[PDB]
């Protein structure tokens, strides 16, 4: 079964736009991964794995983000926060498991990986399971908008990841594998 | 569609792309600094520049929200660092001038020599040069020749550049709002807003003034002491009851008092303590002295350094294949890069100086979730005395035997007490009442009670009056004598060390109160104390988002300054002091001069 493709890949997709990567047909060996990629993170809020085998998954959702250290915490069901509520909002019956694992080898430059972004303002609140692709200037104050300047400012924003930053700024590769069961 | 959520919007964007724009120029200035290189010293440029135009771009976009509409009093301090027109209120010429005012001020401090006379071919630095005749002769006529040399050849190429500089910065100090540019410098100790901790700008002025009116008793006996040992050293150039000469102090302006401990010594018989010889017999290292330093701020409790600490941050100097600046300073480059770089020698001076570097990281460490504009300490006090109290209190007899660095049947006596209590004393009570002096001399001038030709006039007047020194040659209005300090001539505060002296002994008082202490205070360990950090903790982790009131009330008890803790500190030398010094006269007379 491919995950070989969705867990050694060279590049992930930013966490605005997160690609909701799809897995079937197949058999489920991800034990190669226990030893290969040592997982740090591992949170299971649904049933427990030993379960698995009396349900499996033919429609499965995998989700995979590139997000900051000090944010794990952060994708979790009933939290608050910039990433919670602006980028991915996770369920508050979520039955899944989150994974991270630090990428400083391969996803940290010495000039600068400006290639994810997150978002950063936006008027509502999200849902979960949504995704937001739009890039339309955001709106601060009373007069019509066109073009930057004034209040008005941009909707997205990129990280900077370099490899000597701290424990809590290096960047995680983190496949929240918000796998739905109900869904399948 | 109101103003305090634009403001917190605006406030958010600024948030992230300061910490990307600082971290640039932090990383370029280290790499600067860990070599000597042209294309080093052109990254650092360019950083820089690009960091200064985007502070000034978003400083101008700050101002379309009114102060006086948002009632938040966490965003407005925010806003408030924001708000504020840095030298862009004057004209283009006027900024100009300005700039290049400074620059030559700089530059001409920075580049001073003086050539003995009749030997055009041979001229001494600042550093070194004059400072080894300052600090390590016993001659009369050398030292007054060095003292009244750099004066005249700095300070008057310094005066006329002084006096446009200070017209301008009140001409922009009016233009700010403020009454003069004294003021602009007392506006940091300001607190405005919550009830009960109010702090206007004139209140520093009286608190300071009263502060200072109890530290003269101790002062005096010290001085009449000094005096009297001295007396043995120059028979015949001082004075029974008069002033001590400014050439005679151990340094170029008198700041510290510490190269006349071999002159002062009470008993010279007995040696002090110096564990340079068991570093050496155990075979000891930089790693060694850091990672001890590190067993001793685990002992209380706080937590230790990150791995990355580790690996970025040199320990010992590279040699001559690499070329760095030799000066002991913790980095905090922001999104979690915290460094130390200074080359490290196997020496009790270096055992204390990485804990008070170690300490300094601590401090920038306990901040670290605070918002970027309010990174910093609570004034500009409580940095250097946080850094301080641990290299006080790790240099105890009583750590030195547990850490087995010193002999185990090494007897304490009440001898070497007073060795240590006096040495300690010429270097911390002996530098209030200058920093004191200069700081209400600038005061005086800025305000405008001093007018242009009555400078040195008051200069030298305040100084018999306070600091009881006298000038060993007479001065005219050209002289301007307080812009040979590096803290003169480049613009720089100097009421930081007054408070930080004050706040230091303040603290470790009530520490040792909170860490069961039972003597004297100078025997205090706060070693293997947890209520001794936790305590502290509460001020470490608060930074600039609450009042230094608050701060200051949530460590000691009490929301004010308060100077009985440090004449608690002394009090057995006090005693000896006062037993000793019977049969001469305290206090001095401002009529005797050396010239006249
Ligand atoms: C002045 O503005 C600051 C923010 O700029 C306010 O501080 C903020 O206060 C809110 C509470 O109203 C904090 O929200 C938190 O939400 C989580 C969500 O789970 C909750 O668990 C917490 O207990 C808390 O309510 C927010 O973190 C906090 N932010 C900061 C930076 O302090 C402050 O309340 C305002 N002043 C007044 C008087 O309202
Ligand atoms: C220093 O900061 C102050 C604000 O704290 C800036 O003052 C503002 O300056 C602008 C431009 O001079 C003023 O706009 C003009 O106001 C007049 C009178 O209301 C109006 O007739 C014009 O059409 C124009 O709008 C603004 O009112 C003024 N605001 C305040 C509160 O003083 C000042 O420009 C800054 N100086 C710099 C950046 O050099
Ligand atoms: C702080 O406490 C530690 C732990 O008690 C002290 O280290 C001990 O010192 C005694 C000296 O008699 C030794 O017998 C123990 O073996 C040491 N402990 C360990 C775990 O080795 C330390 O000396 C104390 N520091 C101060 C300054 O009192
Ligand atoms: C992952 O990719 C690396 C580099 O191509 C390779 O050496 C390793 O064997 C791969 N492991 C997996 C998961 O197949
Ligand atoms: C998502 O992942 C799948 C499977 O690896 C890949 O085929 C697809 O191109 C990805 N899409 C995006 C938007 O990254
Ligand atoms: C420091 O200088 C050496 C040689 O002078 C060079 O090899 C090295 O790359 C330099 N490092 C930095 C950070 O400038
Ligand atoms: C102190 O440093 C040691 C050495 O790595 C570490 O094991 C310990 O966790 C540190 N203490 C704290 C409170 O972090
Ligand atoms: C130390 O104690 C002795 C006790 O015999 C006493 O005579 C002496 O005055 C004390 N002080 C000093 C400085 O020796
Ligand atoms: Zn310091």
């Amino acid at each position: 079964c491919p995950f070989h493709e969705v867990f050694n890949a060279t590049r992930f997709a930013s966490v605005y736009a997160w690609n909701r990567t799809r897995i079937s047909n197949c058999v489920a060996d991800y034990s190669v991964l226990y030893n290969f990629a040592p997982f740090f993170a591992f949170k299971c809020y649904g049933v427990s794995p030993t379960k698995l085998n009396d349900l499996c998954f033919t429609n499965v959702y995998a989700d995979s983000f590139v997000i900051k250290g000090n944010e794990v915490s952060q994708i979790a069901p009933g939290q608050t926060g910039n990433i919670a509520d602006y980028n991915y909002k996770l369920p508050d019956d979520f039955t899944g498991c989150v994974i991270a694992w630090n990428s400083n080898k391969l996803d940290s430059k010495h000039s600068g990986n400006y290639d994810y972004w997150y978002r950063l303002f936006r008027k509502s609140k999200l849902k979960p399971f949504e995704r937001d692709i739009s890039t339309e200037i955001y709106q601060a104050g009373n007069k019509p908008c066109k073009g930057k300047g004034p209040n008005c400012y941009f909707p997205l924003q990129s990280y900077g990841f370099r490899p000597t930053y701290g424990v809590g700024h290096q960047p995680y590769r983190v496949v929240v594998l918000s796998f739905e069961l109900l869904h399948a | 569609s109101t103003i305090e959520e634009q403001a917190k919007t605006f406030l958010d964007k600024f948030n992230h792309e300061a910490e990307d724009l600082f971290y640039q120029s932090s990383l370029a200035s280290w790499n600067y600094n860990t070599n000597i290189t042209e294309e080093n010293v052109q990254n650092m440029n360019n950083a820089g520049d690009k960091w200064s135009a985007f502070l000034k771009e978003q400083s101008t976009l700050a101002q379309m929200y009114p102060l006086q509409e948002i009632q938040n009093l966490t965003v407005k301090l925010q806003l408030q660092a924001l708000q504020q027109n840095g030298s862009s209120v004057l004209s283009e010429d006027k900024s100009k001038r300005l700039n290049t005012i400074l620059n030559t001020m700089s530059t001409i401090y920075s580049t001073g020599k003086v050539c003995n006379p009749d030997n055009p071919q041979e001229c001494l630095l600042l550093e070194p040069g004059l400072n080894e005749i300052m600090a390590n002769s016993l001659d009369y006529n050398e030292r007054l020749w060095a003292w009244e040399s750099w004066r005249s050849e700095v300070g008057k190429q310094l005066r006329p550049l002084y006096e446009e500089y200070v017209v301008l910065k009140n001409e922009m100090a009016r233009a700010n709002h403020y009454e003069d540019y004294g003021d602009y410098w007392r506006g940091d100790y300001e607190v405005n807003g919550v009830d009960g901790y109010d702090y206007s700008r004139g209140q520093l002025i009286e608190d300071v003034e009263h502060t200072f009116e109890e530290i003269k008793p101790l002062y005096e006996h010290l001085h009449a002491y000094v005096r009297a040992k001295l007396m043995n050293a120059y028979p015949s150039y001082i004075s029974p009851i008069g002033c001590l000469p400014a050439h005679l102090l151990g340094d170029m302006w008198g700041r510290f008092w510490t190269n006349l401990y071999s002159l002062t010594v009470p008993f010279g018989q007995k040696p002090n303590i110096d564990v340079t010889d068991a570093m050496v017999d155990q075979a000891w290292d930089a790693q060694r002295i850091f990672k001890e330093a590190e067993k001793f701020f685990v002992s209380v409790g706080l937590p230790n350094m990150t791995q990355g600490f580790w690996e970025n941050s040199m320990l010992t100097d590279p040699g001559n294949v690499q070329k760095a600046v030799c000066h002991p300073t913790a980095w905090d480059l922001g999104k979690g890069d915290f460094r130390i770089l200074m080359c490290t020698k196997v020496t009790m001076d270096d055992f204390l100086t990485a804990h008070h570097e170690m300490g300094h990281i601590q401090y920038d460490m306990a901040y670290a979730a605070q918002p970027f504009l309010l990174r910093n300490g609570a004034n500009e006090g409580f940095h250097e005395a946080v850094g301080e109290i641990m290299s006080l209190s790790a240099a105890t007899p009583k750590h030195l035997k547990s850490i087995g660095l010193l002999s185990p049947d090494f007897q304490e006596d009440n001898e070497t007490e007073i060795n240590f209590l006096l040495k300690q004393a010429l270097t911390i009570v002996g530098t209030l009442p200058f920093t004191y002096m200069l700081e209400k001399w600038r005061w005086m001038v800025f305000k405008g009670e001093i007018p242009k030709d009555q400078w040195m006039k008051k200069w030298w007047e305040m100084k018999r009056e306070i600091v009881g020194v006298v000038e060993p040659v007479p001065h005219d209005e050209t002289y301007c004598d307080p812009a040979s300090l590096f803290h003169v001539s480049n613009d720089y505060s100097f009421i930081r060390y007054y408070t930080r002296t004050l706040y230091q002994f303040q603290f470790q008082e009530a520490l040792c109160q909170a860490a069961k202490h039972e003597g004297p205070l100078h025997k205090c360990d706060i070693s293997n104390s947890t209520e001794a950090g936790q305590k502290l903790f509460n001020m470490l982790r608060l930074g600039k988002s609450e009042p230094w009131t608050l701060a200051l009330e949530n460590v000691v008890g009490a929301k004010n300054m308060n100077v009985r803790p440090l004449l608690n500190y002394f009090e057995p030398l006090f005693t000896w002091l006062k037993d000793q010094n019977k049969n001469s006269f305290v206090g001095w007379s401002t009529d005797w001069s050396p010239y006249a």
